C-alpha cells in the first residue's frame, strides 16, 4: 500500500513487452514532435587560435508516446515517475559542427514520464563547436558562432523538430569575465543532402557575442602604441652623441617582438588580416 | 555464512528494486543529510579559474524496505553492501567543469538493522570559482561549490546540513594556500518552490612570500631606475642605452604579470596598473 | 593595527533614559565585499562577555529589540532605548575587516541618580595590632555620589602620602552609591611619637572638608 | 556546546605557564579559537588564534614572541606555551570560538585566573578595628574587621553567619609590599552594639583557615 | 616527480595475498590440479585505496586475473599508475633529498575484520627501471592505526615513505654554473675606467641576465612559501648588490 509498492507494480506492468528500438508512433503515417531547447551553464572557453568554442549546455528535449501511458487513479495517485533513459527510446540529436569531441550526450541521465504519455529529458553536455573567427576589429570584436543540431537517421517524414523558445535561456548563466553574450537566436531550417531523396530538418543556434576589451587594451596595445611614438623621435636626436642607430634598432626589434607575439594569439587565418598587425607592419616599414 | 543469506534476502531483484526511491504515507520527503570533509586543497589553477580539491562527502538517509529482524541472524548489527545495487540519492556539483560530475570510487555502504544508511565515497572535484584579483597577491579568494540532485527536485528528497562548518579532521597544510573559514548554507528559492541546494564557500588566502620575493623585489628594484637617468650627465652620451633598457625590462614584467593573472577583464590588477603608470613615466623620460 | 576609539569613557544615565555611544576607527574598516563586519560585546562584572549586535545592520538572535546600532562607513553608534537594571556593565567594539583583529577601549556604563552625603568614619589601631606591633588607621567613605572625592591624611598638621592605600568599589545596586576606603599602615614605634592623626575628605556635596582626627595621648 | 579551561595557576616570575582549552559539542577542528586577555585594571586585548586543523597561526603585533599556541586534533584541546613571564602579565585569560566573515563569537569559556608573585603561602589574618577613643556617640556606628598578609586569592570575610549583611563593604585586593590586605565594614545602630555579640569571620579555602575574633569596645 | 605541481607519477605492481574457506576443493579428485586462473571480477576483492591521490585513480582499475590454489589460497597482482601528492622540500636545490609518502588502506572495514600485514619490510626493486634522473635511497613501509570522526572502531593503514635523491649533473651543468659564472661580473664594473664610457652597459647587461635567470628558475621550483630556495636567495642577493 506504500507508494514504492505501487510504483514498482506500475513499472513492472508497463515494461512487460515493450521494445526500445521501435519508433513509438500511433500510426506509421503519423509523425512525432520533439520540442527542443537549450540552457547555458557557463561559457567554458573560446580558443580563437584553434577556432573552437567549448560550452557547457543543458539540453531540454520534450516529446510523448502512446505505449508508456497509464492511469493515475489505479496506483494511489501517481503522475510523474523518473527512469533511466537507456531503457526507453531516444531520438538521437547530434551536432554537425563537432571538432574532436562527443557527438552525442554521454551522461545519459534519467528522464521524467507523465501518466498521459508525456516525457521530458534534460542531460548536461560539454560541446566543442567550430567558429568562423573573424578578427579584424581586434580587440573590439564581435564573434558570430554557430551550432547545428538535428537528427541523424530520421527524415522529416517521421520526426519534425519544433523550437520551444525563440531565444536561448540564461537563468543559470555563470559570468565568465571574458565574454558577454549579446544575443542567441534559433532558426529552423530544412536541407536536402546527396545520400537521399528525403528532406532533413535542423536547428541552427547562432551566438553573437562581444569580447570585453578592458584586458587586452591595457597589456598588449598600449605598450606597442607607446613604443611606436619613438620611430619619429630618433630624427630630432643629434648625430654627435652617436646612439641614434641604437635607438632605431631598439625600436625595430621591439616592434618585431610585439608582432611575433601577437601572431600567437590571433588565428592563423588567411581570409583577413588583423588591423593591429597591419599597423605594426606599416610602422616596421617606416 | 549467514552474511551471504542476509545479502541474498536483501538484494532480491524480485523483492527489492533499485530504480524507485523509498517513501511512505503519501509520498513523504526522505531527508538526506550530507556534509563535506576537506582532505587537502591540492591546486588552484588561477589562470583557468579551476580549483582542485579532495573531498569526502558523507550522506545519511532512512530507508525502510531494507530492514530485517536482527535477532534471527545471529544478532548482527551492520552489514556492508555495494553502491551500484542499492538505491542512492544522486548528489553532484553544478559549477563543476571538466565534464566529470559523479564520484570516483562508488564505495561500499553501511546498513544498520533500523534502516538508516551511512555512505561516504571519496572523490576529486574540479570546481570553477571567480578570481577577485585586485590586491595581488595580498588577497582573498571566494570559491563557491554547490550540491544538489540533478535528477530529483524538492518533491521526494530534502537536503539538510549536519553541521554548520566543514570538517578538517583529515586535513594537511596545503603549503602555498591557507584556509580561513569553511561556511556552508542551504539555499532556498521561494519563487521556484522546487529549487534546493547546499552551498559551501571557501575563503582562501595566499601565503605571499613566494611571489613577493620572486616578483615584487625585481619590479621595484628595476623601476627605481626611473628618476635615475637624469642625474647622469649628457656629455658622456649614455642615457639612451640605460633608458631603453629600463623600458624594455618594464615591458617584459608587464607581459609576465599579464600572463600569470587570469584574463578577467572585469578588473585591472593593481601591480599592472602601477607598472603601466611608471612605463608612461619612463617613456616621458626618454623623450 | 586599526586602533579603535570609544566615546565617552563613562556615560552615567538614569533608568529609562536613552543613551548613545560612539565608536570610531583609525582607518576605514569596510570590506571589499561591501559589508562592514563589526561586533558589540557586553560584559557583566564577574561574568564572561555576552553578545548583542553582530553585522551592525543586523541583530543577534536572543537579544531583545530595545538595542539598536548603525553608522556610516567609518563612524559607528550603539544606541539603547530604555536602560534597565540588567544592562549594567561595560561595552566593547570588535572590528572584522583587517588581520589581525582588535578590540576597543572599553566603555563604562552605569545608572545615574541624585547626589549623596558621604559618611566618613576613622578607625584607630586595635589592641591586637598593638600587641603585634603595627598601626593601621582605616578611614571609610561610604554612600557618596559621584566619584568626585579626595581623601587627605594629616599627621600633627602635616600632610602624609606614604602608606596610603586607596580602594573603591563599583556602583551598588540597592542604593546607587559609591564607597572608598583609605588605609594608613605604620609601625607601633611611630604611633607613640606622634599626637594627631587626621583623615580629611573633600566632596562636592560639602563646602568644608570633613575632618576626623584622634589623639594618642588624648 | 560547552567550553572548559584549566584551574588557577601560580608560578615564580621568569618561568613558563601552559593553560588548556577543552571543547565539545561541535566540530572542534573546523574553525578558529581566539583568546582574550583582560587585565584586572581595565581593557580587553587579544593574544592570538589558531585553527586546530592546520598549523595556521597569527599573533597581534604587540605580543610577538610572547606566546606560542599548540593544538591537538585527536584530543580536542588547545594549548599555549608562554615565554619569559614578568609581573606585568598577571591577569585573567579567556577562550572563545570564532569564525571570520560570518556568524561568530556566540560562546565563551569560564575564565582562567593566573597570578604571579614571589610568595609561597601566607595564612590570612586577624586584626579588629576598634572605634576611636575620643568620638561623639551618634545613633549608629560603623564596624571594622581588618585582614593583612594573606596569599593567594580569594578569601571570604563575613559576619556572624550573615546576621549582619545589610550595609557590608568588600573591597578588591590591593598590594602593599607583596601581600594582600582587606577590611570589611557595616553600619549598625549604636543602641545595639554594646549589647549584641558580633564577630567577623574569615574563610580561606586555599589554606583551610576558619578563624573568627569577637570585637569588643574599649 | 613534478615539483611545481607537487605530484609524483609512479607505476606500481600491487601484490595482495589472502585466503578463505569457500573456494577450497580436493586436488586428488580432479586429475591432480592445484591452481587455476580466473578473472578477479567474479570473486570477492578487498578494497585497497590510497588517500594521497591528486588527479588520478583511487582504486586499481585493470581487473587482471587471479590465482587460486587448491587449499583456498588466492593471489592477486594488478598493475597501476598512481599520482600522489608529496610536500617537495626545495631548500638544497639541486642537491636535494625528497621524502614522499603514500598511504594505503582498506575503506569499509575496521581492524576487527581486515588486518593489513606487510609481507616485506622494504619495497621490491627486482624489476625496477633506472630513470637516469632519480635514484632510490630507500623505501620504508610502516604499519599504523588511526580513528576518524565517522566511526568508533580503529582503522589500519600502511604508509610507504620513499626517500630519493636527484642526480645533479644536468642542473649543475646547465642552470647553477652559468649564473654562478656571470656573478663574477658584478664587481668587475668598478675596475673599468670612466672615460671609455661603456660601464653602464655592463651593469645593465649583468642585471638583466640575472633577472632572466631568476625568472627562469621561478618555474622549476614549486610555489611553496614555507621556505625560500637557496639559489633564489643568492640570485636576489646579487641583484640587490
Ligand atoms: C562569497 O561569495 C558569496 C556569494 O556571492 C557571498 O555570499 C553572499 O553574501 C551576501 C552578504 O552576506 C549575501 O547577502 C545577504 O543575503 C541575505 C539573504 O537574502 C540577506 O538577509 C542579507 O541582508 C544580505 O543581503 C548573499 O546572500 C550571499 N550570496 C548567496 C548566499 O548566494 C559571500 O559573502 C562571499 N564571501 C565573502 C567573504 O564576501
Ligand atoms: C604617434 C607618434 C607619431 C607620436 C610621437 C610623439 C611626437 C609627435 C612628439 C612627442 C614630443 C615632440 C616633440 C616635442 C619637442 C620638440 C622640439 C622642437 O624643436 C621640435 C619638435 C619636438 C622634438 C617634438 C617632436 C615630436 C615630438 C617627439
Ligand atoms: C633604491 C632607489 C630608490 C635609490 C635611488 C637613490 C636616489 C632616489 C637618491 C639617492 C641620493 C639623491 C640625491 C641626493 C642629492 C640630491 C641633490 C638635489 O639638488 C637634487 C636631488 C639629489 C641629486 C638626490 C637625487 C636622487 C638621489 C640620487
Ligand atoms: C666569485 C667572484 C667573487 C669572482 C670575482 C672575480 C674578481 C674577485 C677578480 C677576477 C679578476 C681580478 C682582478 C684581476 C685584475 C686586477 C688588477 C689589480 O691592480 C687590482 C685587482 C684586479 C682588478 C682583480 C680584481 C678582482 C678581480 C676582478
Ligand atoms: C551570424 O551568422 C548568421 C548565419 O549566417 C547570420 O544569419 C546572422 O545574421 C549573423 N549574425 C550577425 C549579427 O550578423
Ligand atoms: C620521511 O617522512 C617520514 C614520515 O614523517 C618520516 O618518518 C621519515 O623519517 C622521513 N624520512 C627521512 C629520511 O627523514
Ligand atoms: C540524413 N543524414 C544527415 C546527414 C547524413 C545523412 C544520413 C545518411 C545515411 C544514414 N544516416 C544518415
Ligand atoms: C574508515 N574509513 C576511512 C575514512 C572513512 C571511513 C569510513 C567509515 C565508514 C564507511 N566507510 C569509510
Ligand atoms: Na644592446
Amino acid at each position: 500500500e506504500t507508494r514504492a509498492h505501487a510504483e514498482e507494480r506500475l513499472l513492472k506492468k508497463l515494461f512487460s513487452g515493450y521494445n526500445k528500438w521501435s519508433r513509438p508512433v500511433a500510426n506509421i503515417s503519423d509523425v512525432v514532435l520533439v520540442r527542443f531547447g537549450l540552457s547555458i551553464a557557463q561559457l567554458i572557453d573560446v580558443d580563437e587560435k584553434n577556432q573552437m568554442m567549448t560550452t557547457n549546455v543543458w539540453v531540454k528535449q520534450e516529446w510523448h508516446d502512446y505505449k508508456l501511458r497509464w492511469d493515475p487513479a489505479d496506483y494511489e495517485n501517481v503522475t510523474s515517475i523518473r527512469i533511466p533513459s537507456e531503457l526507453i527510446w531516444r531520438p538521437d540529436i547530434v551536432l554537425y559542427n563537432n571538432a574532436d569531441g562527443d557527438f552525442a550526450v554521454t551522461h545519459l541521465t534519467k528522464a521524467h514520464l507523465f501518466h498521459d504519455g508525456r516525457v521530458q529529458w534534460t542531460p548536461p553536455a560539454i560541446y566543442k563547436s567550430s567558429c568562423s573567427i573573424d578578427v579584424t576589429f581586434f580587440p573590439f570584436d564581435q564573434q558570430n558562432c554557430t551550432m547545428k543540431f538535428g537528427s541523424w537517421t530520421y527524415d522529416k517524414a517521421k520526426i519534425d523538430l519544433v523550437n520551444m523558445h525563440s531565444r536561448v535561456d540564461q537563468l543559470d548563466f555563470w559570468e565568465s569575465g571574458e565574454w558577454v553574450i549579446v544575443d542567441a537566436v534559433g532558426t529552423y531550417n530544412t536541407r536536402k543532402y546527396e545520400c537521399c531523396a528525403e528532406i532533413y530538418p535542423d536547428i541552427t543556434y547562432a551566438f553573437v557575442i562581444r569580447r570585453l576589451p578592458l584586458f587586452y587594451t591595457i597589456n598588449l596595445i598600449i605598450p606597442c602604441l607607446l613604443i611606436s611614438c619613438l620611430t619619429v623621435l630618433v630624427f630630432y636626436l643629434p648625430s654627435e652623441c652617436g646612439e641614434k642607430i641604437t635607438l632605431c634598432i631598439s625600436v625595430l626589434l621591439s616592434l618585431t617582438v610585439f608582432l611575433l607575439l601577437i601572431t600567437e594569439i590571433i588565428p592563423s587565418t588567411s581570409l583577413v588580416i588583423p588591423l593591429i598587425g597591419e599597423y605594426l607592419l606599416f610602422t616596421m616599414i617606416f | 555464512d549467514t552474511e551471504e543469506r542476509l545479502v541474498e534476502h536483501l538484494l532480491d531483484p524480485s523483492r527489492y528494486n533499485k530504480l524507485i526511491r523509498p517513501a511512505t504515507n503519501g509520498s513523504e520527503l526522505v531527508t538526506v543529510q550530507l556534509m563535506v570533509s576537506l582532505a587537502q586543497l591540492i591546486s588552484v589553477h588561477e589562470r583557468e579559474q579551476i580549483m582542485t580539491t579532495n573531498v569526502w562527502l558523507t550522506q545519511e538517509w532512512e530507508d525502510y524496505r531494507l530492514t530485517w529482524k536482527p535477532e534471527e541472524f545471529d544478532n548482527m548489527k551492520k552489514v556492508r553492501l555495494p553502491s551500484k545495487h542499492i538505491w542512492l540519492p544522486d548528489v553532484v556539483l553544478y559549477n563543476n567543469a571538466d565534464g566529470m560530475y559523479e564520484v570516483s570510487f562508488y564505495s561500499n555502504a553501511v546498513v544498520s538493522y533500523d534502516g538508516s544508511i551511512f555512505w561516504l565515497p571519496p572523490a576529486i572535484y574540479k570546481s570553477a570559482c571567480k578570481i577577485e584579483v585586485k590586491h595581488f597577491p595580498f588577497d582573498q579568494q571566494n570559491c563557491t561549490m554547490k550540491f544538489r540532485s540533478w535528477t530529483y527536485d524538492r518533491t521526494e528528497i530534502d537536503l539538510v546540513l549536519k553541521s554548520e562548518v566543514a570538517s578538517l579532521d583529515d586535513f594537511t597544510p596545503s603549503g602555498e594556500w591557507d584556509i580561513v573559514a569553511l561556511p556552508g548554507r542551504r539555499n532556498e528559492n521561494p519563487d521556484d518552490s522546487t529549487y534546493v541546494d547546499i552551498t559551501y564557500d571557501f575563503i582562501i588566502r595566499r601565503k605571499p612570500l613566494f611571489y613577493t620575493i620572486n616578483l615584487i623585489i625585481p619590479c621595484v628594484l628595476i623601476t627605481s631606475l626611473a628618476i635615475l637617468v637624469f642625474y647622469l650627465p649628457s656629455d658622456c652620451g649614455e642615457k639612451m642605452t640605460l633608458c631603453i633598457s629600463v623600458l624594455l625590462a618594464l615591458t617584459v614584467f608587464l607581459l609576465l604579470i599579464s600572463k600569470i593573472v587570469p584574463p578577467t577583464s572585469l578588473d585591472v590588477p593593481l601591480v599592472g596598473k602601477y607598472l603601466m603608470f611608471t612605463m608612461v613615466l619612463v617613456t616621458f623620460s626618454i623623450v | 593595527d586599526v586602533l579603535m576609539t570609544q566615546t565617552p569613557l563613562s556615560l552615567p544615565v538614569s533608568l529609562g533614559d536613552q543613551a548613545s555611544i560612539s565608536c570610531r576607527s583609525s582607518q576605514s574598516i569596510v570590506h571589499s565585499n561591501g559589508n562592514t563586519y563589526l561586533e558589540w560585546y557586553l560584559q557583566k562584572p564577574g561574568q564572561s562577555p555576552k553578545l548583542l549586535i553582530y553585522k551592525v545592520s543586523n541583530r543577534f538572535s536572543g537579544v531583545p529589540d530595545r538595542f539598536s546600532g548603525s553608522g556610516s562607513g567609518t563612524d559607528f553608534t550603539l544606541k539603547i532605548s530604555r536602560v534597565e537594571a540588567e544592562d549594567l556593565g561595560v561595552y566593547y567594539c570588535f572590528q572584522g575587516s583587517h588581520v589581525p583583529w582588535t578590540f576597543g577601549g572599553g566603555t563604562k556604563l552605569e545608572i545615574k541618580r541624585a547626589d549623596a552625603a558621604p559618611t566618613v568614619s576613622i578607625f584607630p589601631p586595635s589592641s591586637e595590632q598593638l600587641t603585634s606591633g603595627g598601626a593601621s588607621v582605616v578611614c571609610f567613605l561610604n554612600n557618596f555620589y559621584p566619584k568626585d572625592i579626595n581623601v587627605k591624611w594629616k599627621i600633627d598638621g602635616s600632610e602624609r602620602q606614604n602608606g596610603v592605600l586607596n580602594s573603591w568599589t563599583d556602583q551598588d545596586s540597592k542604593d546607587s552609591t559609591y564607597s572608598m576606603s583609605s588605609t594608613l599602615t605604620l609601625t607601633k614605634d611611630e604611633y607613640e611619637r606622634h599626637n594627631s592623626y587626621t583623615c580629611e575628605a573633600t566632596h562636592k556635596t560639602s563646602t568644608s572638608p570633613i575632618v576626623k582626627s584622634f589623639n594618642r595621648n588624648e | 556546546v560547552q567550553l572548559q579551561q584549566s584551574g588557577a595557576e601560580v608560578m615564580k616570575p621568569g618561568a613558563s605557564v601552559k593553560i588548556s582549552c577543552k571543547g565539545t559539542g561541535y566540530t572542534f577542528s573546523s574553525y578558529w579559537i581566539e583568546w582574550v586577555k583582560q587585565r584586572p585594571g581595565h581593557g580587553l586585548e587579544r593574544i592570538g588564534e589558531i585553527l586546530p586543523g592546520s598549523g595556521s597561526t597569527n599573533y597581534n603585533e604587540k605580543f610577538r614572541g610572547k606566546a606560542t599556541f599548540t593544538a591537538d586534533k585527536s584530543s580536542k584541546t588547545a594549548y599555549m606555551q608562554l615565554s619569559s613571564l614578568t609581573s606585568e602579565d598577571s591577569a585573567v585569560y579567556y577562550c572563545a570560538r570564532y569564525l571570520p566573515y560570518y556568524y561568530a563569537m556566540d560562546y565563551w569559556g569560564q575564565g582562567t585566573s593566573v597570578t604571579v608573585s614571589s610568595a609561597k603561602t601566607t595564612p590570612p589574618s586577624v586584626y579588629p578595628l576598634a572605634p576611636g577613643s575620643a568620638a561623639q556617640t551618634n545613633s549608629m556606628v560603623t564596624l571594622g574587621c581588618l585582614v593583612k598578609g594573606y596569599f593567594p586569592e580569594p578569601v571570604t570575610v563575613t559576619w556572624n553567619s550573615g546576621s549582619l549583611s545589610s550595609g557590608v563593604h568588600t573591597f578588591p585586593a590591593v598590594l602593599q609590599s607583596d601581600l594582600y590586605t582587606l577590611s570589611s565594614s557595616v553600619t549598625v545602630p549604636s543602641s545595639t552594639w554594646p549589647s549584641e555579640t558580633v564577630t567577623c569571620n574569615v574563610a580561606h579555602p586555599a589554606s583551610s583557615t576558619k578563624v573568627d575574633k569577637k570585637i569588643v569596645p574599649r
